[PDB]
């Protein structure tokens, strides 16, 4: 129960070494990644919806990856 | 020279009646100036350093519980009471349990239990916090000027010189010996600031772990774990560590949630290292302005003769370095050594003009020393002359690449420094005023809209204003989001 | 006696010529079995344990780094390599590193570097799973009459039976002395699926901690930590817990990222608990479907006289239970001892209806001890009658309250148990069997799609269908996706 | 670093005792809360924008949610 | 006379004015080159070559297996793991097999085994890469005056002088004696691509196969076979040669996948030979372009009195050379052996025109010898005179099939040289730098497109463009599918 | 089953001697032969097909050609 927010804030950045630079996001994307073959159904389910009830494309990918991102992280 | 030894490089280049130059000197970056008539010089932030700052708070990661106890009443004889709450370093709980005659209480309903237990913290485990002060931090800069000698890393160099800036420096002026002088104004408030800098350090000797971080102020102050001074004796919030399990009747289990340095590790991807040595505390990296006068230095062997065409030999045969530049060094045996070097360089089928941009002002042999030559080529192929040395060169890249190389510095500058690298370089153009003038608005407004905001929700946002700009029936507002669009998928690549 | 304990408790009605009762009894719930001309007996469900269990992985939570090497070279000279690349227990990263004259190096380039370092585990740190065999998990289930006496939790009953269930055991009577025998003959492959549960564990228990939690196969056998089992010696995936620096000319940093037994826990929200004590590996929470014969259950105390009535008095007065019932106990003050209570209650105004269905169906005093009696009343305000001793009691809640309560336990065993839900108190029927088999059909459907999915998503997903289907434009999709969603909500909650 | 999936299987729940019964909600409310507070302007201007460049209120309400919940997990 | 000892054979014409000629010299070729009053000199590329090149990794092609080792353990009772897993030159797999009561475990399902073999390279069987360095190769290049005394290929010339060319070398001037001086200045990067080559040794010379080939360094670094460094010693990737079959209970079985030389052989049709004797690694195909001085040749002889008419003899009567010249010898038996040859040729009904284009300018008889003369008649009835001699010769031929022949040589030039075609014999000028701008940019596109695509393909895409052209008929991109079909279709030929 | 792609490169060809010139044409060309020789039924029937199912004439050779072509290398 101790959550503690990802240091956001990078104006004191520069050209020094920093500490696991590119981290979170390789660790969303793992996450991402290990939901996805995990729910292999639930994910083709999404997807054959969205091609049938959508009609645009744009609107169809960006329902897919809302899916896909807001899934694992608020499991 | 030194500059060579970095991955990270920036030339500056005078003109005649140039004698102030306006640097951002970057920790972790060389900077060589070449000027006509005098000798190049290269500038470079060594460290930024404090020795015994200020305290902050200090927090807990992984704690310690002991001396457990429990009372609980009746469902109807009243609330429970401990004397150890009210007690520093005791973290308590209240709840109610299902009693009954299988308790020994004498109805059936909910009692009030209350658990209490006592709190310590591990000996090396703390999160400790310091702040500079802007009166006492200090700037080390060192100048290292061109004498035809290379040393590596590990070799100390007598020709160099270092300044401190303190705000009671200001203005430190160097003797850099038969190159006359330099002089050096670098203003302390152009640095970092102090008041939004913290660089926490974990208490934890070995571990295999960086000696401190640099951190901003506002994140490290709202963190949910206990604190408390280092004088004090007596946590403040020593709950966050500790949780309650549900009650069973007349007892209720408090459970300790770990070591949470782990988490923090966690959560302070991309953040700047530090270092602390034995009482300094460091910065890895950081920036600081300075300008530089260029009008008390001199040029060394002008009038020296010219060395033997005959007797030079390759010590290191030119080997193309990491800034588009040539280095080579050379050895000579034909006695009176005080004399000027012959190097020059020509492309093949034009023997009758140079090519050569030479960055050491006039190579010269001296009595004990002189050799090392830097220059820069054009693309193609060259043909470079040491005397009667020969050697065939063939240069890599275009012009259009070296322009392209330029900008995408500049472009890095930018995205490293901010408003401050419109003052590199500079001469007080207007433009250079209206460019820094606009970046500070822009950058102002971008980090109070998006301060705190992760690289991926900015640029979902930007890609949201786009659409509603394309998307947006009105003229007006098509063009305003459009272009606020663009500008944060700028700014946030970079 | 027993059933007053735990506030989850279930009422069986057994109607006379009835030949078995069918229960699904579940750790942390009592069964109060009621039947018609039979003494009243309440059955549980003790433990879940094995002895000796087989191990199952054993992951490192901290580990330490003891001796690094570091090994670079020049840009044109080939690769760097180690002989602890290919050494057990050995983490090692390869990189490439910027050489040049500073750093001794003939050419300017990007070289090769390799840093290793020797994997070793903190001893107390280390997470271990165990596994159950089906031929080796044994249930206890113990069995109490209604003797008309009470003792608390803390004090044992000398007519409580004890039986230990393998998949080895058919038919087990228990001698309940003069209330005869009890039959229970159940079985072991309605309980837990042993091929899909871990019981996992951390060495350090002085922590504060749980002993074990009860886990499943796939998240224990997808964890992205390192891994081995106890008689092998060489660890696997040993570069989960190090992160390796940038490289710096000829070194390279080697960090440890702490102790995970935080993020683990964080992680582990929800899982039931489970114990240890010694060899023996306990779980809290579970449940299993066993049958109860009361073909051979006697009623004791119906050939003695009947007590005197005015030779009562109070020891207990009447409270309100945790279950909607009446419990007292009284005393007698004769020398014909063994005999019958005549207990009868009414409501204000109606003397001559009796309104007190008897939970202990003939109490007896006998010379050993007896009197506490235990009824359930009717709403309103009633008289408690114990021969002449009276008692105006208003029994709280009403009908309707009872209803939905009612209604209220069978949703929750069917949302806790599943399935098995069917199971409980069925006499054979095909309502049963049908809404068994529906209710397979859509817990396989909501498992196969859902089974792994959090609760705010299943919730979003039921919503986003709902959605659809209002919009529907043809009326059978409107349909289709309004009873999917709506069940997919209706499954969430549980 | 090192991402541990979140246990999603409630199929050995029953009536015993669990180990910190429905803290990932409040670590996510926790979370939301935090990253709405020190973001302020931020997400008064979402919701300006939203209003005014909006017509339906299911759109509006699904816009405010899907960028509150996807802002601090995405940092 | 070396240019006579190979079918390449070019001819340059220096016409007065000319100080300096451009060449671009091949290895299998010979330029003559004849001026006005100046002696012909043969110049040619002899070798390319270094000593002690660099070595790059090594491949494996046959194997060596031995200390085959297999463990297995039963369904529910672990993985297999043996200590060669985690050891260097060990090629292992898992996998799972059926077990049961046959193979004396416990419970019929997938056991878990492993094997492991050593891995060993056969002494003679290894793949040798070697790369050049720009500063140590050397171009030999070698001139020959026309003396005027025949020697076969396998006879040292006295008169014959080399210069061995580095980046070292700007302007070597080679003593040919009484032939004056002649100057060269060759330019390195001209020649081959040092970053993009690598020469392969393989077998032993018992095995009948090439000393070396000349790669590519991308193929070379991308094959799929073990590898590792001479300095190194545990092999990388050595699960290529070795092939694991389907587990039987407790049984896997290793085979070798054989010997590699004949595949990769196979793979190499088309590539370049090499050679190597020694240490030293010569190459077989190659250019270098150079430049020739021609201004302090002198032309020897010119102060001899002329030879007797009545003392001369065939020794070699004219035959037809293979490049369109004719050849003799003569044998002068008087005692003023110093004299010069009154070599004279008229067509047939034209006696007072000489027609004769001697390339051996001045010939001359000495005590030593002399007699060789080579002419270049016009095409027709001629009559060859050589003091009181006569020979009628046919020249075969006519203008026209000569100016086709030089075509074809530029056309091959261009085929095989490529972009440097155009700076052969070549003054500057205007059209020799746009044509080698435009094959700079058709060069650089096709090779990036079509770089590593197969003739066959080429043809094939060069076929679909241009039916596409054709087909379209929108005009623009019909005109540039025609186009660029076309110039696939030319450039792919060669 | 060791796959060394062909040396394809053609930016080393000189005047000097070459390892097996022109044999990767002669081995397709006999590979593809010697596949049409032992499927004389299957090559009638696919001729036939085109001869058949298709007017333009092109498209008959184009078809015929990458079926025999395609036959042995993938078989
Ligand atoms: C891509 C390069 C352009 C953006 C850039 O170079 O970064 C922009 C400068 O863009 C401009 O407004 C350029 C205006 C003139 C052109 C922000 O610079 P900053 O120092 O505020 O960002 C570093 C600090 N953050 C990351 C915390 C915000
Ligand atoms: C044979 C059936 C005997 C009565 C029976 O089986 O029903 C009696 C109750 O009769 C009545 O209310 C009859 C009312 C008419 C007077 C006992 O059943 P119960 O309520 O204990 O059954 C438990 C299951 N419920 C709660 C779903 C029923
Ligand atoms: C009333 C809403 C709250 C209770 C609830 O919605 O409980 C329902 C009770 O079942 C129903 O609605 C009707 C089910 C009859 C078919 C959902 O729990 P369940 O036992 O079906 O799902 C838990 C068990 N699985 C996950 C194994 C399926
Ligand atoms: C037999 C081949 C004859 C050369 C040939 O057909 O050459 C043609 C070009 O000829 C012309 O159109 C000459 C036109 C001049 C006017 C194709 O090859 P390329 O000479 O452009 O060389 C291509 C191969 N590179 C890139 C390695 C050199
Ligand atoms: C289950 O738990 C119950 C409750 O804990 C337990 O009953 C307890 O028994 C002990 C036995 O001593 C009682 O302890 C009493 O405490 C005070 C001490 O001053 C006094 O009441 C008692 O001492 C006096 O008792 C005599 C009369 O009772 C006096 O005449 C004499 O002066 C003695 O000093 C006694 O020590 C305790 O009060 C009860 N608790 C209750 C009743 O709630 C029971 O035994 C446990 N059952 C087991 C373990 O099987
Ligand atoms: C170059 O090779 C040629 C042969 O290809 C050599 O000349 C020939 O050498 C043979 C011996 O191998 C000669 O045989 C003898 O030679 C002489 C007369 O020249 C004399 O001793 C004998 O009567 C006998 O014939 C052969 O004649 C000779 N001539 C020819 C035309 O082949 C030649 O020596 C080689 N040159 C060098 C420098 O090695």
């Amino acid at each position: 129960s101790v959550v503690i927010p990802t240091h956001a804030q990078k104006d004191m950045v520069g050209r020094g070494h920093a500490w696991l630079k590119g981290d979170n996001i390789r660790d969303h994307v793992t996450r991402v990644e290990g939901w996805m073959w995990k729910n292999k159904l639930l994910t083709v389910a999404v997807v054959a919806l969205a091609w049938l009830m959508l009609d645009s494309w744009m609107a169809r990918v960006t329902v897919i990856l809302l899916a896909l991102s807001l899934g694992p992280v608020y499991a | 020279t030194r500059c060579t030894h970095l991955e990270n490089r920036d030339f500056v280049t005078g003109v005649q009646g140039t004698t102030r130059v306006s640097l951002v000197l970057e920790l972790g970056g060389c900077v060589t100036i070449t000027a006509e008539g005098k000798p190049s010089i290269d500038v470079w932030l060594e460290d930024i350093f404090q020795e015994s700052p200020a305290e902050t708070r200090e927090y807990c990661l992984h704690a310690k519980l002991s001396n457990t106890k429990v009372e609980a009443r009746c469902p109807t004889t009243g609330p429970a009471t401990l004397p150890e709450e009210h007690q520093a370093n005791m973290v308590c709980k209240r709840d109610q349990s299902d009693r009954g005659w299988g308790n020994h209480c004498g109805f059936f309903g909910k009692g009030s239990i209350v658990a209490c237990a006592k709190f310590e913290c591990e000996e090396a485990k703390k999160a400790v916090g310091h702040v500079y002060d802007s009166t006492k931090i200090t700037y080390v800069v060192k100048v290292e000027p061109h004498t035809g000698d290379y040393q590596a890393a590990n070799e100390t160099n007598e020709n160099r010189k270092t300044a401190q800036f303190t705000v009671a420096s200001e203005k430190v002026i160097l003797d850099l010996g038969d190159y006359g002088d330099v002089s050096l104004t670098c203003k302390v408030a152009s640095g970092i600031d102090v008041a939004q800098t913290v660089v926490m350090s974990l208490g934890s000797s070995k571990d295999h772990l960086p000696s401190a971080w640099q951190l901003h102020r506002d994140w490290f102050e709202d963190l949910a774990l206990p604190w408390k001074h280092k004088d004090n004796q007596d946590w403040n919030s020593v709950e966050k560590l500790v949780e309650f399990g549900p009650p069973h009747a007349v007892k209720m289990d408090i459970f300790n949630l770990g070591d949470q340095t782990a988490v923090l590790l966690k959560s302070l991807a991309g953040v700047p290292l530090a270092s602390v040595d034995n009482q300094k505390y460091h910065l890895k990296s950081g920036h600081v302005t300075c300008d530089v006068g260029l009008e008390k230095l001199k040029l060394k062997g002008t009038t020296y003769s010219m060395c033997d065409k005959t007797k030079f030999k390759w010590k290191r045969v030119p080997v193309d370095s990491g800034h588009d530049t040539v280095v080579m060094e050379v050895s000579y045996t034909g006695s009176d050594k005080p004399c000027r070097i012959p190097v020059r360089a020509v492309a093949h089928g034009v023997p009758t003009i140079n090519v050569a941009m030479l960055i050491t002002p006039n190579p010269t042999i001296e009595t004990s020393g002189g050799g090392f030559i830097e220059m820069q080529l054009p693309p193609g192929d060259n043909i470079i002359y040491v005397g009667d040395l020969s050697q065939q060169w063939f240069q890599k890249g275009s012009t259009i690449g070296r322009m392209f190389e330029k900008t995408r510095k500049g472009l890095e500058r930018l995205s490293v420094v901010g408003e401050h690298a419109w003052d590199f370089g500079s001469v007080g153009g207007i433009l250079s005023s209206v460019g820094k003038a606009i970046h500070t608005v822009l950058g102002g407004a971008f980090n109070t809209l998006f301060g705190g905001v992760g690289f991926i929700p900015k640029m979902l946002l930007g890609v949201a204003l786009v659409w509603l700009g394309l998307n947006a029936r009105n003229p007006t507002m098509s063009m305003t989001f459009l272009a606020v669009g663009a500008l944060t998928l700028m700014m946030t690549m970079g």
